Protein backbone atom coordinates (compact mmCIF):
# COMPACT_ATOMS: atom_id res chain seq x y z
CA UNK A 1 0.00 0.00 0.00
CA UNK A 2 2.74 2.24 0.57
CA UNK A 3 4.34 3.63 -3.07
CA UNK A 4 18.86 10.95 -8.98
CA UNK A 5 22.69 11.14 -10.35
CA UNK A 6 23.78 14.84 -9.75
CA UNK A 7 25.99 13.52 -6.48
CA UNK A 8 22.39 12.70 -4.93
CA UNK A 9 22.74 8.63 -3.41
CA UNK A 10 20.19 6.67 -1.65
CA UNK A 11 22.12 4.63 1.54
CA UNK A 12 20.39 1.50 2.19
CA UNK A 13 19.31 1.17 5.74
CA UNK A 14 20.79 -1.02 8.15
CA UNK A 15 18.18 -3.32 9.24
CA UNK A 16 16.73 -4.78 5.76
CA UNK A 17 12.81 -5.56 5.49
CA UNK A 18 13.77 -8.98 6.35
CA UNK A 19 15.34 -8.17 9.95
CA UNK A 20 12.89 -5.81 10.68
CA UNK A 21 10.47 -8.50 10.39
CA UNK A 22 12.16 -10.94 12.20
CA UNK A 23 12.15 -8.19 15.34
CA UNK B 1 20.41 5.68 -34.02
CA UNK B 2 19.15 6.58 -30.15
CA UNK B 3 21.30 5.89 -27.32
CA UNK B 4 20.74 6.00 -23.57
CA UNK B 5 23.24 8.32 -21.20
CA UNK B 6 23.39 6.57 -18.14
CA UNK B 7 25.86 8.94 -15.64
CA UNK B 8 29.81 7.30 -15.06
CA UNK B 9 29.67 6.01 -12.11
CA UNK B 10 30.07 7.25 -9.29
CA UNK B 11 29.47 6.89 -5.36
CA UNK B 12 31.10 7.99 -1.64
CA UNK B 13 33.98 6.47 -0.38
CA UNK B 14 33.83 4.89 3.57
CA UNK B 15 36.79 3.33 5.25
CA UNK B 16 35.77 0.92 7.47
CA UNK B 17 38.55 0.84 10.52
CA UNK B 18 39.21 -0.43 14.19
CA UNK B 19 40.65 2.26 16.39
CA UNK B 20 44.30 2.82 15.58
CA UNK B 21 44.48 1.16 19.03
CA UNK B 22 44.03 -2.15 17.61
CA UNK B 23 45.22 -2.09 14.17
CA UNK B 24 46.31 -0.03 11.04
CA UNK B 25 44.10 -2.38 8.72
CA UNK B 26 41.26 -0.75 7.14
CA UNK B 27 38.46 -1.98 4.66
CA UNK B 28 37.22 0.14 2.10
CA UNK B 29 33.63 0.54 0.61
CA UNK B 30 32.42 2.27 -2.62
CA UNK B 31 29.40 2.67 -1.92
CA UNK B 32 26.60 1.84 -5.05
CA UNK B 33 29.60 0.90 -6.95
CA UNK B 34 29.81 -2.76 -8.87
CA UNK B 35 32.97 -4.65 -8.68
CA UNK B 36 34.20 -3.97 -12.03
CA UNK B 37 34.25 -0.25 -11.95
CA UNK B 38 36.42 -0.36 -8.77
CA UNK B 39 39.95 0.21 -10.42
C1 LIG C 1 45.82 3.29 22.84
O1 LIG C 1 47.18 3.59 22.50
C2 LIG C 1 47.85 4.39 23.47
C3 LIG C 1 49.24 4.73 22.95
O2 LIG C 1 49.53 6.11 23.17
C4 LIG C 1 47.92 3.64 24.80
O3 LIG C 1 48.55 4.45 25.79
C5 LIG C 1 46.51 3.28 25.26
O4 LIG C 1 46.58 2.46 26.43
C6 LIG C 1 45.77 2.53 24.16
N1 LIG C 1 44.39 2.28 24.57
C7 LIG C 1 43.79 1.10 24.41
C8 LIG C 1 42.37 1.03 24.89
O5 LIG C 1 44.34 0.13 23.91
C1 LIG D 1 27.93 -6.17 -11.89
O1 LIG D 1 28.20 -6.32 -13.28
C2 LIG D 1 28.03 -7.65 -13.77
C3 LIG D 1 28.44 -7.68 -15.23
O2 LIG D 1 29.39 -6.64 -15.48
C4 LIG D 1 26.58 -8.09 -13.58
O3 LIG D 1 26.42 -9.45 -14.00
C5 LIG D 1 26.18 -7.95 -12.11
O4 LIG D 1 24.78 -8.23 -11.97
C6 LIG D 1 26.47 -6.54 -11.61
N1 LIG D 1 26.16 -6.45 -10.18
C7 LIG D 1 25.74 -5.31 -9.61
C8 LIG D 1 25.46 -5.38 -8.14
O5 LIG D 1 25.60 -4.28 -10.23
Amino acid sequence: KVTKFNGLTVLPPLLTDEMIAQY
Amino acid sequence: EILDITPCSFGGVSVITPGTNTSNQVAVLYQDVNCTEVP
